[PDB]
RNA sequence: UGCCAGCCACCGCGGUCAUACGAUUAACCCAAAUUAAUAGAUCCACGGCGUAAAGAGUGUUUAAGAAAAAAAAUCACAAU
């Protein structure tokens, strides 16, 4: 037991763990279309300082801020899997719904991409099962639904205090996500990008955690 | 320190105002022609805004012509000159389908 | 918590209070830190800073809940609407 | 339990809180992530009001200098007849060799703009692209 | 380490300028029956029709060429906080990479 | 309930035997015809109702199916979209999706390379299939 | 007893159906005092005026009040 808090403790001690700074730059977000927004008549009043400007009607999100709150999303992900995490991926969007749920049994972890019920998150032990373990992260990838409405499972995580990296567009509120990333995500290459991210930044997790387990192995 | 931040300046790519077909001319009580452009060959009513296609002042300037000249005894009331009914179409209504 | 016998009203109100709590920054664990005055939809409530030997010298409700709280001094006036759940 | 409500505070200080208290005795497991890296703004709540009167948003609007020799090419002879490749990141556009001619026109000391246009519009035949004026 | 605004003002989108009658090449990423889902690449993915003239070489990652209207139709309506976005984008169809 | 059924296989078992025992015929060609008209005979029920009449069947046939265990003893859900309500049919969905996509990029690569070498399969009125 | 007798500061109670009427028991609070009535102290708005009471049918002006940082006066169209 008491060698088992020192694999929590050791990479809290550290601010770059897992070296996730290599995975992207503001280049690699600037060739996925990331900093293009909707329009300035869809801008949220919350988004104002998440924007850069607006060029002819088309407002553009700061890539200098999008990568400052994507190391730190990144960061916060890869912790949730090295300490034994449930992470669900939850977007509403019919274009790329295939596309996340093939991430998400890469990652090993779960996903949710279609219609959302009510008591989901909230009416657990109804919904679920007798007893149900509720995940201990949640990412969106489309905050809106097909409504352009807020979705569901965004309040239902603050509602049951449940941590969530989300990227937001221009139209989006990150009042309640926990971490929001200001970014695009109706482009299909700043999806795959973000996809790919989020696989290799869960791959890495799991992969220092075993040999971080082999390593406690060999301690005694 | 940075050369390539925007400037606050004017809009380069403002286009140019839509113009009215009278824009910039001059309306008289006494062109019987031109006021029979706007005028219904049957029935003699005059043409609205959205049958024209004036800004603001035309359409009331023509509206004002049209009445002054039909009491000053130049222009018809109950019909349009056949004289002037061969004149080019500027309405954008259609009678006959 | 609302039903048809006053026992599963009584149950479900027990059961779904738990769900909804708040913390109180509470001063010295016997006042709040500072005057609050407060007017929420019809009902104003004004609520002054009291000394250890001023306890709760509140309405009969404003005193039950300070009392469950932690709160033993305070002193509070409602003025306005009455009403209970406001 | 555990605090269902929303519009409170920010779910980092309702876990802590309820702690503090003692109601919670089990730690969540991201409680120590958001400890030791808390994001740039708390997660509270903040309700979306309407934006009345003289009040406007403070986004400003992107334009440079290259913009004001932009609208004059494209005034004259509008879209290229090299069509704008967008997957390309170094693309140069018939607009972007006009532009890159005119800064290199400005620093040779001219300063009419009847001469800093003609002789980018004339130059841009040495190179050897056809421009189609719109009449 | 180049800039996000340096970056951006050589960004092809900047050179660009407005989005009215521009020409832009695209790529076909999906097909339906009639219908052509061409990604022009600057925001959104436009719809156009097949034409009669070589349908049949209209595939699966075609490139074409477009003249681009508009880059993402917004418009607002009566007792709308926002706009109506159509997810999408306008554009015709001219030719497929004449090269 | 997993032990519970597991105690009524040994019971179904044992009263098997008990049965072909009184009945009067080997144990190991007894099968669940003859269990049937044994049971029949043996208690003579007069129902209109089938279901009404005694059954003596194995406890995978009596009992419902049971859904299985959805997570491990660590509370980790095996299959990942658990947290879609349904588990399995969103997973057949996916499948399908996946299948057509597969189906729509070998295609693709065939009209490409001018290959079609496929056959239309649907028409299968002279089968009967539904 | 049974909309009868009757009781009450407000709500209200009286059905061969009364913890509210009359009687008994019991119980509670005061106390050489206990109730009823009349007087008092206190209690209305430093709050509102679209729908509950409230923006007076309109403009100018006397008295009176604030001028607390700076700006402005005037143009198509049916005032009279
Ligand atoms: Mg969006
Ligand atoms: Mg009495
Ligand atoms: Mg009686
Ligand atoms: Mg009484
Ligand atoms: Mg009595
Ligand atoms: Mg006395
Ligand atoms: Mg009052
Ligand atoms: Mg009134
Ligand atoms: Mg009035
Ligand atoms: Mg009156
Ligand atoms: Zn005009």
């Amino acid at each position: 037991n008491d060698l088992r808090d020192r694999i929590l403790s050791e990479p809290l001690k550290h601010a770059d763990f897992f070296n996730l700074k290599e995975l992207f730059s503001v280049r690699s977000l600037f060739d996925a279309r990331v900093h293009l927004g909707h329009k300035a008549g869809c801008r949220h009043r919350f988004m104002e300082p998440y924007l850069f400007g607006s060029r002819l009607g088309q407002d553009i999100i700061d890539l200098e801020q999008t990568a400052a709150h994507l190391q730190l999303a990144l960061n916060f992900t890869a912790h949730v899997a090295y300490r034994e995490g449930i992470i669900l991926f939850v977007s509403r969007h019919r274009q790329f719904a295939h596309l996340i749920e093939t991430t998400a049994r890469d990652c090993g972890e779960y996903a949710h991409t279609r219609y959302f019920k009510g008591g989901l998150l909230t009416n657990a032990p109804l919904l679920l099962g007798p007893g149900v373990r509720l995940p201990d992260l949640i990412i969106f990838l489309h905050t809106l639904n097909n409504v352009f409405e807020p979705h569901v499972a965004v309040r239902d995580a603050a509602k049951m205090n449940i941590p969530t990296v989300g990227i937001v567009d221009t139209n989006c509120n990150p009042a309640l996500i926990t971490y929001p990333v200001p970014g695009n995500d109706d482009s299909p290459p700043a999806v795959r990008l973000f996809c790919r991210l989020f696989q290799v930044a869960i791959s890495r997790a799991k992969e220092k955690r075993r040999q971080v387990e082999a390593l406690y192995r060999l301690q005694g | 320190s940075n050369e390539d931040l925007p400037v606050p300046m004017e809009n380069p790519y403002k286009e140019p105002l839509k113009k009215c077909i009278l824009c910039e001319k001059h309306v008289d009580y006494k062109n019987v022609q031109l006021l029979s452009q706007f005028i219904s060959p049957f029935t003699g009513c005059i043409y609205g805004r959205h049958i024209t296609g004036l800004c603001g002042k035309k359409q009331k300037e023509i509206t004002k012509a049209i009445k002054r000249a039909q009491i000053l005894g130049f222009m018809p009331v109950t019909y349009k000159d056949p004289a002037y009914l061969k004149d080019p179409k500027v309405c954008n209504i259609k009678y006959r389908e | 918590g609302k039903a048809t016998e006053r026992a599963d009203a009584f149950r479900k109100a027990k059961n779904r209070a738990v769900h909804y709590l708040h913390y109180i920054e509470r001063y010295e664990d016997h006042t709040i830190y500072h005057d609050i005055s407060l007017k929420f939809k019809r009902t104003h409530i004004k609520m002054k800073k009291q000394p250890r030997g001023y306890g709760l010298h509140c309405h009969r409700a404003i005193m039950t809940i300070c009392r469950l709280i932690g709160i033993k001094d305070l002193y509070a006036k409602v003025s306005g609407s009455v009403n209970m759940l406001n | 339990a555990g605090s269902r409500l929303e519009t409170v505070g920010s779910i980092f200080s309702r876990t802590r809180d309820l702690i503090r208290a003692g109601v919670l005795k089990e730690k969540p497991l991201w409680l120590d992530i958001y400890n030791a890296f808390p994001p740039l703004r708390e997660p509270v709540f903040r309700r979306p009001r309407l934006r009345y009167g003289k009040a406007k948003a403070a986004v400003q609007d992107i334009f440079y200098h290259e913009d004001r020799i932009r609208a004059k090419f494209y005034s004259a002879y509008g879209s290229g007849p090299k069509a704008f490749d967008l997957f390309n990141p170094n693309f140069k556009s018939t607009c972007q060799r006009f532009v890159e001619k005119y800064i290199e026109l400005q620093r040779l000391g001219e300063t009419d703009e009847e001469k800093l246009f003609v002789e980018a519009g004339k130059a841009l035949l040495a190179e050897g692209v056809t421009l189609r004026r719109v009449g | 380490v180049e800039s996000f605004a340096s970056m951006l003002r050589h960004s092809p989108l900047t050179q660009m300028g407005p989005a009215k009658n521009k020409l832009v090449i695209g790529q076909i990423f999906h097909i339906v029956e009639d219908d052509l889902y061409i990604d022009f690449g600057g925001k959104f993915h436009c719809v156009c029709k097949r034409p009669e003239v070589d349908g049949e070489k209209y595939q699966k990652g075609t490139r074409v060429r477009l003249r681009l209207l508009d880059l993402e139709l917004t418009s607002r309506f009566l007792g709308a906080t926002t706009d109506t976005t159509i997810l999408e984008a306008d554009a015709v169809l001219l030719g497929l990479q004449e090269s | 309930t997993v032990d519970f059924i597991k105690k009524q296989i040994e019971e179904f078992n044992i009263g098997k035997r008990h049965l072909a025992n009184m009945m009067g015929e080997d144990p190991e060609t007894f099968t669940q015809e003859d269990i049937d008209r044994a049971i029949a005979y043996l208690f003579p029920s007069g129902l209109f109702e089938k279901r009404a009449r005694p059954i003596m069947k194995h406890p995978e046939e009596i009992f419902p199916k049971q859904r299985a265990i959805q997570w491990g003893e660590d509370g980790r859900p095996f299959h990942f979209l658990f947290y879609t309500g349904k588990q399995s049919y969103y997973s057949l969905m996916h499948d399908t999706y996946g299948k057509l996509l597969d189906v729509e990029k070998h295609h693709n690569q065939l009209r490409a390379k001018d290959l079609l070498a496929e056959k239309t399969k649907i028409l299968k009125d002279p089968i009967g299939s539904r």
